[PDB]
RNA sequence: GCGGGGGGAACCUGGGGAACUGAAACAUCUCAGUACCCAGAGGAGAGGAAAGAGAAAUCGACUCCCUGAGUAGCGGCGAGC
RNA sequence: AGCUGUUGGGAAGCAGCGCCAGAGAGGGUGAAAGCCCCGUAGGCGAAAGGUGGGGGGAUAGGUGAGGGUACCCGAGUACCCCGUGGUUCGUGGAGCCAUGGGGGAAUCUGGGCGGACCACCGCCUAAGGCUAAGUACUCCGGGUGACCGAUAGCGCACCAGUACCGUGAGGGAAAGGUGAAAAGAACCCCGGGAGGGGAGUGAAAUAGAGCCUGAAACCGUGGGCUUACAAGCAGUCACGGCCCCGCAAGGGGUUGUGGCGUGCCUAUUGAAGCAUGAGCCGGCGACUCACGGUCGUGGGCGAGCUUAAGCCGUUGAGGCGGAGGCGUAGGGAAACCGAGUCCGAACAGGGCGCAAACGGCCCGCACGCGGGCCGAAAAGUCCGCGGCCGUGGACCCGAAACCG
RNA sequence: CAGGUGGAGCCUGGGAGUGAGGGCGCGAGCGAUAACGUCCGCGUCCGAGCGCGGGAACAACCGAGACCGCCAGCUAAGGCC
RNA sequence: GGGGGAUGACCCCAGGCGGUAGGGGAGCGUUCCCGAUGCCGAUGAAGGCCGACCCGCGAGGGCGGCUGGAGGUAAGGGAAG
RNA sequence: GAAGGGGGCCUGACUGCGAGGCCUGCAAGCCGAGCAGGGGCGAAAGCCGGGCCUAGUGAACCGGUGGUCCCGUGUGGAAGG
């Protein structure tokens, strides 16, 4: 039957145009009292590699 | 293809026809499948262990009795048991292209143009529907049964006539299929049938 | 043309992989499976795209498109979608958020916008919005007007 | 359609207990070990093949090594002999030659000596 | 006087209603309102003529198919639904 | 609508001249028949019973405007609260529909709903009931099959839910075929019969009823070669003998001696292994299918590609159907902006994004240009095929168990 | 920076199997300067070369990488009563 | 692989060609469908039993004899119990 | 030739970023010039995005708290995000 699109990937995940697979940044919200400010602020999205061909595969719909 | 010999009463004139240059024997063989595939029944079956009418019994213990090791006799193992991956009732049928159903009956009528052996006729004249009247038309008309010939009118009466020789399939207008086109060596049209399946293609 | 004659061109259709048959055949006994234990057996592994072997898998990042949906669902709201200025440079008439649909640029449930990229044209563009960019790029050649009824 | 064993499997089995005709007991009668025993049969055929071409070799020189041997000689020097004597003849093969031809091997005797002495 | 009673392959509605299994353990969750038990109906049964939908000054009973859509959402926000 | 001749046990085969066809589907007839038989195309047919959704006809029933009055408009109900169910909603901001418990109205200025609540704006009139068709199924009858063909197909082609097993619920098999026709072997001989031998029937009797074909394991009788001082996974490579075929050279069979030689499968670092499995033979026995996905590949059409359900058509004829889907724009949680966008005070920086490929014919200066054209090719999409994946029993067999 | 055209290298993608190794040499730890012990390192072979020659016989020591045929020749280890 | 323009399946030339788990490529055969209102078949179908013969590397395909006594099915494709 | 000891002012135990790399199966971990804002010490050159360095640590989910633009299920709010 139709696949089923993954909810919990669909979450926290996004595809670009280009087909990669774009996620936030783990660790900078739960224990920084203090973490440097350059830890804290290099929280933007990155790149997952060569395994997001996996969560590419479980949204793919 | 242009060169279609239309026959009249009158003389046997000439017809020009715009029909595709060349043929694509692929798409052609591509059409046939699916015109065959479609009207497959699908119809063979089997049944499997859970379909079978044997008890849901372990038939031993499973240890000690020196024997091998079963559960149920409906285990595919078993001689009179399931069947393994069998066939099941199923639909073959899929949806070609319809771009590609056009092309395919334009070429497959070009194919018979390009060799010549395709016809335009007008209202026969051997009509009445009576097989010996239309045998008598088609002679004066070269068709002696030598060959083949897919006999596409409207005319009720014709097909009637036609329709119990050994070598003449007939079939409607609207009914134009290009497997039945590359069975028959000939392909005999009239103008009223040659109207419709110029309006089909395009 | 004759039916001795059909066949299709070279692959189009291959032989299909009939494994677990003779030796020779290449795969036969381990049926390609390599002797193993759970990817061999029957059903077989869990699920690859998922599955790391009982570590915490890539369902260890966090969400972050907060803003999920709550229970009364999706909120209605108009749809815009951007069609460039290139793409309608193949009309000449009028150009409607209507005949756009049918012309297989706009989509049904969509209000029109017309964006960028391209160069513009003398002709009256209706839509229901335009990008800054458009709305210079045709003010110099045609006329166009913004839509809002019923 | 359902496509049985129908008659295929009895033939294979036909083929090759035909191929183990004459073999001992079941191995002539029973397809298994039929086709057990010719897999042995078809190794031993291509090594014993293989060595065929020791097992004539050998004879040859035992052959020779004894009729030079009646004209004094170690066959081991004899084929120095030949070696230096430029007669790459014999072909060791070619020795039913000391056997056929006594006095067509002695003079190939002396030229053997001859040389290297 | 009239009627009921009991039976029928599967199909249908109602009253009740598991577990294995899945979650690579497990309890919420799943399997599943399934299997099954009971009552009732008929050639079908249910449903049906808005105290309805839900953003369009909109549509108009019910059932059924395609689609909407694996969308909206639900979820030890896990499996999954 | 067909007769003759011919081979044959048998003609429908072959041959010679014909004929029907709205009928050349098919099945029979001694073998292979349009025209012999039964049918087929095309027509026709109900006294009686059933049906009758179609045509007709009845009957029930139905149909007014304005003004005033405020009479009626479904109660343990709405409503609220506690406990739960249903919905995608698992207590969630939790509405809606349902209701076990408590409290408990109103009648158009009344009540319910639009996802807590309030306002506003709208929708609808709860607590009575019925309602064809489109839908589901297949005990039953029929028609079709890239469905099975007696280990298959239903468990059952055969007096099978039987024999048989079980106290019972229940379980549950095996088992088809002489011949065209019984013409199914009078009589005689051996025998108590059984059985056989002649005779006889037959085209055939190793078609004789333990009957079509009659494989293999397995058991015999006869013949050739071979063997009682030799020892081994039984074979193999050599030579030699003896037997057979052939003019011939050559080959077939057997085996005396010599050389070489650790079964098959499985599982293992490693097996002849004294590790697993197998007495042998025959038959059955395991990588599938659907729907999605992702690649590749054969084609169609390409800024487009394609229909789904259905409708029409149909000697196994196709066509229509554009709801819809994917693609043409991305970036952002979003508002939003957009070839850009997001972070930002930034006109830093960075993240993720946009950039038409060839030939050739036209021209602005000539060897391209600059942009266009003519069609090669192609983003994309559609169908087929193949690999693989997701979900399903998902390669087959096997538990200890759990629950009704 | 040069040589090196190789079943070499690199890039993008489809399909995997393996994730129980073992002997030997050399270098260490553990052990007893024990184990056909055990654990690493660098090599090699067996694994998959239980094919061939030598080592009496013998997966991994020596020789040597078996496409097929020959009643031809040269050799390797090892041998030549 | 490089040649000789036959462009294959031809002749040259030179190289590679042990192999388990596995990847890839070509083929053989079985059942069924189109090819079939056809063709083979009683002067003998399928199946069976021989063969020292022919073709193919091989899976196999022929051919001939005996048995059998009514079916079988090319070339080229298609689908799988 | 301070990273050690003493004192003076100060809080860069900054905000917005980040070329390029280390490491690395993933996810992480690490170093970091430079630009901008606004600062500190210094005459200045300049240094400053904690500590001579290498341990003092915890993905996600679920919630709490303070902000802020953002969404707010007919609409304005509100609930909740
Ligand atoms: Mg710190
Ligand atoms: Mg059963
Ligand atoms: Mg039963
Ligand atoms: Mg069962
Ligand atoms: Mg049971
Ligand atoms: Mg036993
Ligand atoms: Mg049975
Ligand atoms: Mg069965
Ligand atoms: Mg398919
Ligand atoms: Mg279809
Ligand atoms: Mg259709
Ligand atoms: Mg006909
Ligand atoms: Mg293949
Ligand atoms: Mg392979
Ligand atoms: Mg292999
Ligand atoms: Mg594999
Ligand atoms: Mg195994
Ligand atoms: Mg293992
Ligand atoms: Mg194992
Ligand atoms: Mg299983
Ligand atoms: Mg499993
Ligand atoms: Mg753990
Ligand atoms: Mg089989
Ligand atoms: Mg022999
Ligand atoms: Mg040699
Ligand atoms: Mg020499
Ligand atoms: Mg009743
Ligand atoms: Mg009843
Ligand atoms: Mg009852
Ligand atoms: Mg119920
Ligand atoms: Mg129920
Ligand atoms: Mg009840
Ligand atoms: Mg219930
Ligand atoms: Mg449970
Ligand atoms: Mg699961
Ligand atoms: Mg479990
Ligand atoms: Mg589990
Ligand atoms: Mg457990
Ligand atoms: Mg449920
Ligand atoms: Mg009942
Ligand atoms: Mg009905
Ligand atoms: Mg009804
Ligand atoms: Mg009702
Ligand atoms: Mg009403
Ligand atoms: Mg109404
Ligand atoms: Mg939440
Ligand atoms: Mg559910
Ligand atoms: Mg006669
Ligand atoms: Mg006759
Ligand atoms: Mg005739
Ligand atoms: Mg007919
Ligand atoms: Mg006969
Ligand atoms: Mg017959
Ligand atoms: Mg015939
Ligand atoms: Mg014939
Ligand atoms: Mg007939
Ligand atoms: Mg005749
Ligand atoms: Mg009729
Ligand atoms: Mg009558
Ligand atoms: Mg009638
Ligand atoms: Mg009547
Ligand atoms: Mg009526
Ligand atoms: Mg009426
Ligand atoms: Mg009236
Ligand atoms: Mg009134
Ligand atoms: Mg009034
Ligand atoms: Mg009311
Ligand atoms: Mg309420
Ligand atoms: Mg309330
Ligand atoms: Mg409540
Ligand atoms: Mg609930
Ligand atoms: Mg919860
Ligand atoms: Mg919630
Ligand atoms: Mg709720
Ligand atoms: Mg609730
Ligand atoms: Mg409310
Ligand atoms: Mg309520
Ligand atoms: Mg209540
Ligand atoms: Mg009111
Ligand atoms: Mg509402
Ligand atoms: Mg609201
Ligand atoms: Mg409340
Ligand atoms: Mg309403
Ligand atoms: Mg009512
Ligand atoms: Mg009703
Ligand atoms: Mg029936
Ligand atoms: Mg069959
Ligand atoms: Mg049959
Ligand atoms: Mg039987
Ligand atoms: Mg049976
Ligand atoms: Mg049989
Ligand atoms: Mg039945
Ligand atoms: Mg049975
Ligand atoms: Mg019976
Ligand atoms: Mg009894
Ligand atoms: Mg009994
Ligand atoms: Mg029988
Ligand atoms: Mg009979
Ligand atoms: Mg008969
Ligand atoms: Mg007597
Ligand atoms: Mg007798
Ligand atoms: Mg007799
Ligand atoms: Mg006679
Ligand atoms: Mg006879
Ligand atoms: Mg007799
Ligand atoms: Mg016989
Ligand atoms: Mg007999
Ligand atoms: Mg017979
Ligand atoms: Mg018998
Ligand atoms: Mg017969
Ligand atoms: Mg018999
Ligand atoms: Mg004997
Ligand atoms: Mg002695
Ligand atoms: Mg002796
Ligand atoms: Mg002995
Ligand atoms: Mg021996
Ligand atoms: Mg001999
Ligand atoms: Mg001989
Ligand atoms: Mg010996
Ligand atoms: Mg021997
Ligand atoms: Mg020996
Ligand atoms: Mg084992
Ligand atoms: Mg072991
Ligand atoms: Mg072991
Ligand atoms: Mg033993
Ligand atoms: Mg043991
Ligand atoms: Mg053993
Ligand atoms: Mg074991
Ligand atoms: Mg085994
Ligand atoms: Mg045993
Ligand atoms: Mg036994
Ligand atoms: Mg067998
Ligand atoms: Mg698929
Ligand atoms: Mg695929
Ligand atoms: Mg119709
Ligand atoms: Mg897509
Ligand atoms: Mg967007
Ligand atoms: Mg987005
Ligand atoms: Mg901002
Ligand atoms: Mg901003
Ligand atoms: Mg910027
Ligand atoms: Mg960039
Ligand atoms: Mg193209
Ligand atoms: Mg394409
Ligand atoms: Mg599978
Ligand atoms: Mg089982
Ligand atoms: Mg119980
Ligand atoms: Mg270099
Ligand atoms: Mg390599
Ligand atoms: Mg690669
Ligand atoms: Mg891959
Ligand atoms: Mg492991
Ligand atoms: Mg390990
Ligand atoms: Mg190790
Ligand atoms: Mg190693
Ligand atoms: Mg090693
Ligand atoms: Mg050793
Ligand atoms: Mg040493
Ligand atoms: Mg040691
Ligand atoms: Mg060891
Ligand atoms: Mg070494
Ligand atoms: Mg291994
Ligand atoms: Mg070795
Ligand atoms: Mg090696
Ligand atoms: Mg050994
Ligand atoms: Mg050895
Ligand atoms: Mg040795
Ligand atoms: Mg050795
Ligand atoms: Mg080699
Ligand atoms: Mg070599
Ligand atoms: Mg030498
Ligand atoms: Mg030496
Ligand atoms: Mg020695
Ligand atoms: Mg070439
Ligand atoms: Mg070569
Ligand atoms: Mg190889
Ligand atoms: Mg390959
Ligand atoms: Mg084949
Ligand atoms: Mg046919
Ligand atoms: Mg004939
Ligand atoms: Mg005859
Ligand atoms: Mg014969
Ligand atoms: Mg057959
Ligand atoms: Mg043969
Ligand atoms: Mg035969
Ligand atoms: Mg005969
Ligand atoms: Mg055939
Ligand atoms: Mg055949
Ligand atoms: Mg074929
Ligand atoms: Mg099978
Ligand atoms: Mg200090
Ligand atoms: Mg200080
Ligand atoms: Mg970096
Ligand atoms: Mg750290
Ligand atoms: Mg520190
Ligand atoms: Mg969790
Ligand atoms: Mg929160
Ligand atoms: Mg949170
Ligand atoms: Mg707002
Ligand atoms: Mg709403
Ligand atoms: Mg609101
Ligand atoms: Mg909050
Ligand atoms: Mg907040």
């Amino acid at each position: 039957p139709k696949m089923k699109t993954h909810k919990g990937a669909k979450k926290r995940v996004k595809i670009t145009a280009s087909g990669k697979v774009v996620a936030m940044k783990t660790g900078k919200r739960h224990l920084n009292w203090q973490k440097s400010g350059k830890e804290i602020r290099q929280k933007g999205r990155k790149f997952v590699l060569a395994k997001p061909e996996a969560e590419r595969i479980k949204l793919l719909l | 293809v242009y060169q279609i010999p239309v026959l009249s009463p009158s003389g046997r004139r000439e017809l020009a026809a715009d029909l595709p240059a060349e043929i694509n024997p692929h798409l052609l063989w591509e059409v046939v499948r699916w015109q065959l595939a479609k009207r497959r029944r699908g119809t063979a079956s089997t049944k499997t262990r859970g379909e079978v009418a044997y008890s849901g019994r372990k038939i031993w213990p499973q240890k000690h009795t020196g024997r091998a090791r079963h559960g149920d006799i409906g285990a595919p193992i078993f001689v009179g048991g399931g069947v393994v991956f069998g066939p099941k009732p199923r639909d073959y049928s899929y949806t070609l292209p319809k771009k590609v159903r056009k092309k395919g009956l334009a070429m497959a009528v070009a194919d018979r143009a390009r060799e010549g052996k395709l016809l335009l006729v007008e209202a026969f004249a051997g009509v009445n529907g009576k097989t010996k009247e239309f045998l008598a038309w088609a002679k004066e008309a070269g068709l002696d049964g030598s060959e083949s010939v897919l006999l596409v009118t409207g005319n009720e009466l014709v097909r009637r006539a036609a329709r119990n020789l050994p070598w003449v399939v007939t079939l409607a207008p609207e009914g134009l299929n290009v497997y039945d086109i590359v069975r028959t060596e000939r392909l005999v049209m009239d103008l009223d049938a040659w109207e419709v399946f110029q309006n089909r293609i395009g | 043309m004759k039916l001795s004659d059909l066949r299709p061109n070279p692959g189009a259709n291959k032989r299909r992989k009939r494994v677990g048959r003779g030796p020779g055949s290449g795969h036969g006994k381990t049926a390609t499976r390599g002797h193993k234990g759970q990817k061999s057996r029957s059903g077989g592994l869990k699920d690859p795209r998922r599955f790391e072997g009982g570590r915490s898998t890539t369902l260890m990042r966090l969400p972050k498109r907060g803003m999920q949906g709550q229970v009364p669902g999706e909120i209605k709201r108009p749809r815009y979608q951007g069609v460039n200025l290139k793409d309608l440079a193949r009309f000449e008439g009028e150009v409607t958020p209507e005949l756009l649909v049918r012309a297989g640029l706009l989509k049904k449930g969509y209000r029109l916008k017309i964006l960028g990229e391209g160069e513009a044209k003398p002709l009256k563009v209706v839509a229901h919005a335009f990008s800054k960019s458009a709305l210079e790029k045709l003010k110099a050649a045609g006329g166009e007007p913004v839509l809002l009824e019923a | 359609p359902r496509a049985k064993t129908g008659v295929v499997r009895r033939r294979k089995h036909k083929k090759i207990l035909k191929l183990a005709k004459g073999y001992w007991g079941l191995r002539s009668k029973s397809f298994r070990k039929a086709r057990e025993t010719l897999f042995a049969a078809g190794n031993y055929a291509y090594a014993h093949r293989k060595r065929r071409k020791r097992d004539f070799r050998r004879l040859w020189i035992v052959r020779i090594n004894a009729a030079c041997r009646q004209h004094g000689l170690n066959y081991s020097t004899f084929i120095h002999g030949l070696k230096k004597a430029g007669i790459e003849v014999d072909r060791k093969n070619l020795a039913d030659l000391a056997v056929r031809e006594p006095q067509v091997f002695a003079e190939l005797v002396e030229r053997a000596k001859a040389a290297q002495g």
